[PDB]
């Protein structure tokens, strides 16, 4: 899931 | 009066909003007002001025293979580029909401899937006036009438968003209000397929409690502003339902209007 990838990314 | 935990929640949400969204309402209303600069945004009001603006964006258009598509499709794909950006910002904003990152990951996906376009159209109102909308980080302005002049079905995309925005903007919200409103939209316990409904409802209750108290303090003369905004949340759900239907028509009837994969995932089996 592309949404899951965004959700799992480390804080910027 | 807000206790400390509630003040802290509202501050973290407002700070997250300011950090994550490039365009916000104070900036938009400076540009739209013309009172801080005599150099207004470039106005896209017809096909000639669209092509002119597109000369600046040639590198992006060629990179995505759309430079030779029909004007309406070029516009549609540039709209997608802005939506994908905003979904990305909204995901970071959501992770800054206390409690959100602790939800089951599938519930986080569900909240974003159904919430992002409600939030997008609420925030879009900030860059809209009755005559058009800011684009490209406030550097251009595309006219409402130009958007209506595009061929069907593309002329049907933005006009219902302008309609919503003119009513929403009359509420005169500021960024502190909108940040809590957007948090409430994302933290909605009524979405289809949510697993841990009761827990998400308690999260939303806290945010909506802060929203209500904040509105009573920030807009004391608009006594029922909070109920008005609850109604706007329902209007937004309907706005997005209709929007998804139109997006489905475009996918089934417009061979050149490929959806970016992230947006494809959002719309898939949505409504
Ligand atoms: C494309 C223009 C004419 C102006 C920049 C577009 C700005 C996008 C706005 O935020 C509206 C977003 C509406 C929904 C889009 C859609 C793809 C249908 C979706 O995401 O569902 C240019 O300058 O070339």
């Amino acid at each position: 899931s592309l949404l899951k990838k965004l959700l799992l990314a480390p804080a910027n | 009066h807000m206790t400390a935990d509630l003040k802290s929640l509202a501050k973290r949400i407002y700070e997250a909003y300011l950090k994550n969204f490039n365009m916000n309402k104070v900036k938009a209303r400076v540009i739209l007002s013309g009172k801080a600069s005599n150099n207004p945004p470039f106005v896209i009001h017809d096909m000639e001025t669209l092509c002119m603006a597109e000369k600046t964006l040639v590198a992006k258009l060629v990179a995505n293979g759309i430079q030779n598509k029909e004007a309406e499709v070029r516009i549609f794909h540039c709209c997608q580029c802005t939506s994908v950006e905003t979904v990305t910002e909204l995901t970071e904003f959501a992770k800054a909401i206390p409690g959100f990152a602790n939800l089951d990951l599938n519930d986080q996906v569900t909240l974003l899937k159904y919430g992002v376009y409600e939030a997008i159209f609420a925030m879009l109102s900030s860059v809209m006036n009755k005559d058009g909308m800011l684009v490209a980080y406030g550097n251009g302005f595309i006219t409402r009438e130009f958007l209506k002049s595009l061929r069907k079905p593309f002329c049907d995309i933005m006009e219902p968003k302008f309609d919503f925005a003119m009513k929403f903007n009359a509420l005169e919200l500021d960024d502190s209000d909108i940040s809590l409103f957007v948090a409430a939209i994302i933290c909605c316990g009524d979405r289809p397929g949510l697993l841990n409904v009761g827990h998400i409802e308690k999260m939303q209750e806290g945010i909506v409690h802060v929203l209500r108290l904040h509105l009573q303090s920030n807009h004391p003369d608009d006594i029922f502003l909070f109920p008005k905004l609850l109604q706007k949340m329902a209007d937004l759900r309907q706005l997005v339902t209709e929007h998804a239907q139109l997006v489905q028509i475009i996918k089934k009837t417009e061979s050149d209007a490929a959806l970016h994969p992230l947006l494809q995932e959002i719309y898939r089996d949505m409504y």
